[PDB]
């Protein structure tokens, strides 16, 4: 009866079902957990918001077209405006979180295409000016739930001031490595003939027990079309990709007034 | 406080180490560590996959 | 003093030496370790991970995402689908895989190579594909009837999306060299339609598969060296 | 501990199908030769000794070339040639950097070795007595020299090494000095949060490791006063990571670096050579 | 263990005939003096200690002489004098080669020692500060230098030795590095099988060990920049096989070598001096 | 003599080194210690 | 007369000392002394002050 | 340091010396030996 | 881990070896091996030949 | 010997007032 294709995930007041899964990945074989006393750093009693924040948040959907080059998000950036998770994140200097990432993309038995879904620790990307190095604005690095897109062309700006964004070049994974090697990162593939969803469970990953969520993204989420969307009756068809992410084992330290980041 | 250990074999065999310095940072290379767990990268799946069974049932 | 006598090597700096040296920061209290996920102990752990072969790195596709997908169609041509030499360090298409990149820090390799193929057509597409490894010293196979005389697997496309072909360790030498070398040549990997890809109407008649390479647990490398894949102006 | 031996196996005709899988799961192919061919027994005595992290990193790599001179300096520019300062990093060179960047995080002690070379600038200005070099490690916050003979070189607390030209390359060990539980090779973030309506400039700020890293400064001088003969020196700095741990593997650098970040150069992003055909042996 | 003692024996008058044999069998003569003469007892305390393979090979032998220079190079030819590369082999010299070639196969570790010497090119161009040499072992596949100061010398992974002129001859041990279970001193074959009707050229291909051997490259430079005085250097490379095993003995080389193979030279194939008569004491 | 081989670092003066050295005043009789009030063991005692 | 002691831990561990000289002044640095009594400077009061009690009663 | 005193022979290269030296390829895994026919132990075996 | 062995005799006697290096390739010369079997070259015959008997019967 | 660990503590509503003192004492 039980199947690698059929899964239920419940966190807080939220449940996901899938009937065409392909198992689930636990990044580096490690389930998320709370911070042990023997690895702790800040000494204030932490906030552990539990079900208020540790629940599935669904981002705005994106459209997969035959011409799409791919999509990226950063975490916890993508969830910074999500209910009580966002409030706990911005009221505290420090936060840590694992995640359940659920990527959703259904089609038909007559569609074809394959998405690589990669969870990348410290997903540092190239800037878009050759007048400077490491020259990216906070606003362009932290787009929130809209994330960003890859391009198949690199056109760095004439003026340094116009190039303060990522050069998200697909085949170099936006960071000077070949995209074919992205499989060293925790991943699944959504191959439309096989599966309609990817599930990645991510532990907290950092060189520290806990860090400034508003300064630092622990994970990149990359969705690359490895094989282009094709549908014989309409080559210009679009199918949605929906990203749903639950924080897990969230813990916050250093309560004060709320952080309100710059928007320009 | 001499440590006697097996050498890496050559063409055809213990060696002696004494640490001279009070800081471990001063020490020579760590001893060969043959630890490995490729599955954390090659098979980081929630549900066990038996090679002989279908991957998707 | 204790009578001593200096031997050859005295005062040299060998960059692969393994000596003690005085600490510039004595009595220093290192930051306590904590558990971090994803600890690596051996570069061969990384070599066992599948990475995508840029199999279709032809003019106009090399250095684009289109270098990876291997073209398939429903026409049942007798011509090979792809052909590549078992030269995992030096081949123009294998050298930039994760395995290829690790091998280019070593002089010698040994063991079995795993080629895993993912079919990315529609669910309505069927087919049988022959995947072959021909150990060297004979005419490189350009027809299915030569390819099928070597090590091979017939892959039936279906619910199980992926098929693994092995290039088992078959070598005169105990190690091969991580360079293009006639003496340590590895042989020929080829691919043919066994039947053909068949689709019904309202279905794409052309599609792709992805090819991955990884090392088997019998695989090891030796003789650390600098790679030819990174440089700088002086 | 050895790499895997091959067991004796014959054929199969079975509902067991180890040749098929589904890499959509995120699992790599797992099948080995005994799953898909008839195999003999082969005892494997070979080991993965030389691909342990300690073996992979167990080399002194050149990370920079510094220049210092000793002559009678009469201008500000010539006074600045009598000593040099260098922000300590592995990013001036590419080879060790690329090896470290197979990993996101690392923890290691460091062996530092120096190779010091001299030449005469000219032949008509007599000779020069054997030179002593001072290499002073200036941790962040300690005062940096503005002249080759200022008070900072008394080095009461900073570690200095005095090297006599012609002696064995000088060498010392550095502990793991990171303020985190590991070094970060990559940092997807900023040093501060820019806040709503603040007057602080957001137009010329940087991103990533360069905004947070500071391993201090190496200051080098010739301790000797000037001879009639101008001597020019190079100091090559070597780093060997030892007692190494690493976490979270990454694809290696595929295209040239163009600075301390992950940025790439428009004329150097085509690493693959196109093959004539998909069917090229 | 000693060479054979001689037993006390008197004469014989016997159907036992140890003096006769038949070398057609492939057996050498076996008879000893006690078989054919009256012998006294002689206790032999003498040993074959100095003819063990370890004793026979237990010497550092010069295998090549390399040249490097340090001066202000303004032409391509002069730039190429600032460093040298050498394909590692024992065939540049004859003495160690001939000893090794008593055997078909060998297995040994190697002690390598270097003797480095300098002279002034001229007297009217002033002086030169003491020089540091880098000897870099470049395993097959590692990038070879095209200039004395290019990126390859940072040597992150290749073993390098930095030698200070006037110091003790530098020295290091090399393991048995063969990709076979022994080194081959002779290989009766080719690197590839040329196949029926192939377009590959068969007119300029080679034969034997030279087609399959590759022990990498030694690269040498003076690390110092140029002085007004040009310095020319020789690096003598010494090899000592140690921990030696050998198999399948061969007749030794009887005539001069003329390259890396077994080839001989038409004017040098008459090693024997003719005797005046078969009856010449 | 005992065969030895000098390693990198030989003859350097590292100002944070921790080696023995010969005494210029051998057999010297130091003034006996007495109890003095206010002994300090750690700079962090002063920081408190 | 070799002394074997614990090293200060590094990134990831005993060391040996022999004294070569007849004068203790020749010896390397004193072993780490973690002794402390901040109260002789931070609380040198005649009458015990309990933190939870009023300082002045 | 341990007080030492260099003797005659110091720094010489005697080609018949028998000393240890650092390995340029540390931790190297030599090819396993196999039995090969015709092993020789002594040049006097060949003289017979 | 000192090895004490017999010296080769001179005009008229143990010596001590300690290995300083982790690789056997670093070691001094192999100990004298007096092994020999000249018969594999001087008498590699299938059927035993007794010196006192006719070589061909 | 290590610097001080921090114990798990919650709130108080108490006549115990460790926040107040009198540095006139020389403490
Ligand atoms: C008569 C020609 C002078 O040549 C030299 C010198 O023997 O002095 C050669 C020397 O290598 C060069 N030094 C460099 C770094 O090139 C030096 C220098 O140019 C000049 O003396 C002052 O400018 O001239
Ligand atoms: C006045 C005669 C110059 O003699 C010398 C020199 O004192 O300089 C001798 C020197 O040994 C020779 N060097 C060699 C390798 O033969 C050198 C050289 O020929 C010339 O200076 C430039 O060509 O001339
Ligand atoms: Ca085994
Ligand atoms: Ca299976
Ligand atoms: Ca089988
Ligand atoms: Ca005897
Ligand atoms: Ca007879
Ligand atoms: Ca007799
Ligand atoms: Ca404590
Ligand atoms: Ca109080
Ligand atoms: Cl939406
Ligand atoms: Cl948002
Ligand atoms: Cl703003
Ligand atoms: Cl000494
Ligand atoms: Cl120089
Ligand atoms: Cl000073
Ligand atoms: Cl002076
Ligand atoms: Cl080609
Ligand atoms: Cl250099
Ligand atoms: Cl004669």
């Amino acid at each position: 009866g039980y199947s690698d294709r059929v899964r239920q995930i419940t966190l807080g007041n939220s449940t996901i079902t899938t009937q065409e899964a392909a198992n689930a990945v636990v990044a580096y074989g490690e389930w998320p957990s709370y911070l042990d006393d023997k690895e702790a750093n800040p000494i204030d009693a932490p906030t552990e918001p539990d079900v208020s924040s540790n629940r599935f948040y669904t981002l705005d959907s994106v459209q997969w077209k035959s011409t799409s080059r791919g999509w990226w998000w950063k975490l916890p950036d993508a969830l910074k405006d999500m209910g009580m998770f966002g409030q706990n994140m911005y009221y505290h200097y420090l936060g840590r979180s694992g995640y359940t990432v659920h990527v959703q993309c259904n089609a038909s038995k007559f569609h074809q295409g394959a998405l690589g879904v990669f969870a990348i620790p410290e997903y540092v990307m190239a800037c878009n000016t050759e007048a400077k190095t490491s020259y990216v604005s906070y606003v362009n690095a932290n787009p929130g739930e809209k994330g960003g897109v890859f391009d198949n062309a690199y056109n760095p700006s004439a003026e340094a001031s116009e190039g303060r964004k990522f050069a998200a070049l697909d085949y170099l994974l936006g960071c000077g490595v070949l995209a074919g090697n992205a499989f060293v990162y925790p991943h699944q593939i959504i191959n439309l003939r096989t599966n309609n969803s990817a599930t990645l469970v991510l532990p907290y990953v950092n060189s520290l027990a806990i860090d400034c969520m508003a300064k630092h993204n622990n994970w990149g989420l990359v969705i690359l079309p490895l094989c282009k969307l094709d549908y014989a009756p309409n080559s210009s068809t679009e199918i949605p990709i929906t990203v749903t992410i639950a924080p897990m084992f969230t813990e916050f330290n250093g309560l004060r007034n709320i952080t309100v980041p710059a928007t320009q | 406080g001499a440590q006697v250990s097996s050498q890496k074999v050559g063409a055809h065999v213990n060696y002696t180490t004494i640490n001279y310095y009070k800081d471990s940072a001063s020490n020579a290379a760590s001893k060969l560590d043959f630890s490995q767990d490729p599955s954390k990268f090659t098979e980081p799946v929630k549900d066990i996959m038996i090679k002989t069974a279908p991957a998707l049932n | 003093g204790l009578p001593t006598m200096l031997t050859p090597g005295s005062s040299q700096f060998l960059t692969s030496d393994d000596f003690q040296s005085p600490c510039a920061l004595p009595n220093f209290d290192v930051t306590p370790p904590i558990h971090i996920p994803g600890e690596v102990f051996n570069m061969m752990e990384l070599a066992e991970i599948d990475s995508m072969i840029p199999m279709n790195s032809v003019t106009g596709k090399a250095n684009t995402m289109e270098m990876y997908p291997i073209p398939l169609d429903d026409k049942g041509s007798a011509t090979p689908i792809f052909s590549i030499s078992l030269s995992p360090a030096s081949d123009k298409r294998l050298q930039y895989t994760m395995l290829g990149e690790i091998l280019n820090y070593y002089t010698h390799w040994t063991g079995s190579l795993r080629f895993t193929f993912l079919f990315c057509g529609s669910m309505m597409a069927t087919g049988k594909i022959l995947l072959s490894y021909s150990p060297p010293g004979a005419k490189p196979p350009t027809t299915r009837k030569d390819a099928m005389l070597g090590t091979h697997i017939i892959w039936d496309l279906g619910l199980q999306s992926s098929c693994t072909m092995l290039a088992p360790w078959i070598s005169n030498t105990v190690y091969r060299r991580c360079i293009k070398d006639d003496f340590t040549e590895g042989g020929y990997i080829t691919c043919f339609y066994q039947t053909r890809i068949v689709v019904p109407s309202g279905t794409p008649t052309s599609m792709f598969m992805l090819a991955f390479v990884s090392a088997c647990p019998d695989f090891s490398v030796r003789l650390l060296r600098d790679t030819n894949h990174i440089s700088q102006r002086t | 501990p050895t790499a895997q031996s091959t067991p004796l196996t014959s054929g199969v005709n079975s509902q067991e199908v180890p040749a098929l899988t589904a890499v959509e799961t995120g699992a790599s192919g797992q099948a080995v030769p005994s799953d898909v061919i008839e195999t003999r027994h082969v005892v494997n005595y070979k080991t993965r000794s030389e691909s342990t992290l300690e073996s992979f990193f167990g080399r002194s790599a050149c990370v920079t070339i510094l220049e210092v001179e000793n002559f009678n300096a009469t201008t500000d520019a010539d006074r600045k040639k009598q000593f040099t300062t260098w922000a300590i990093t592995y990013t001036d060179t590419v080879q060790l950097r690329r090896k470290l960047e197979f990993f996101t995080y690392s923890r290691f002690d460091l062996e530092m070795t120096f190779v010091i070379t001299e030449r005469y600038y000219a032949s008509n200005t007599g000779h020069a007595r054997n030179q002593v070099y001072q290499l002073m490690y200036i941790p962040p916050g300690a005062p940096r020299p503005t002249a080759w003979d200022d008070y900072t070189w008394q080095s009461s607390s900073n570690p200095s090494v005095f090297y006599t030209y012609g002696s064995a390359p000088p060498r010392m060990s550095i502990p793991y000095v990171g303020i985190a539980n590991a070094y970060s090779h990559f940092y997807d973030g900023f040093a501060r949060v820019p806040l709503k309506d603040e007057t602080v400039d957001s137009g010329d700020t940087y991103y990533g490791l360069v905004t947070i890293n500071d391993f201090g400064t190496l200051a080098v001088r010739v301790v000797n006063e000037y001879n009639p003969a101008r001597i020019t020196s190079k100091i090559r700095v070597y780093m060997k990571p030892k007692h190494v741990r690493c976490w979270c593997p990454r694809p290696p650098r595929a295209v040239p670096y163009r600075g301390e970040g992950v940025d790439f150069k428009q004329d150097s992003i085509t690493p693959l050579t196109a093959v004539e055909n998909i069917n090229t042996f």
